[PDB]
């Protein structure tokens, strides 16, 4: 019914986001209180979406 | 006296040591004389030669 028709449409979709820079990238901590022995752990990045 | 401390565990933050039974036997004895004191009494089962 539409072959030379026009058709237009208001369309819900996913949030989607790509990591186009990493900022702040890196942080530490030799956690070493209530441990056997000194352990390093890399804390939070932070990402630039 | 573990169970009265549920949710809550004692170590050594220098090591994973957490305090072995030997320390709770050993308070638990000096906590039932201190109560032996607390009242004029005898609280466990003991021969006397009066």
């Amino acid at each position: 019914k539409y072959e030379n028709h026009t058709v237009t449409l208001k369309i819900l979709m996913t949030l989607r986001y790509v990591v186009s820079d990493i900022l702040k990238e890196s942080r530490y901590q030799y956690t070493k209180f209530n441990q056997p022995k000194s352990k390093f752990e890399n804390l939070p990045q932070k990402l630039l979406l | 006296v573990k169970a009265y401390m549920f949710g809550i565990v004692v170590q050594n933050p220098d090591t994973g040591q957490p305090m072995g039974d030997e320390f709770y036997n050993h308070i638990l004895e000096r906590a039932v004389g201190k109560a032996e004191r607390a009242l004029d009494i005898s609280i466990l089962p003991d021969t006397q030669h009066e």
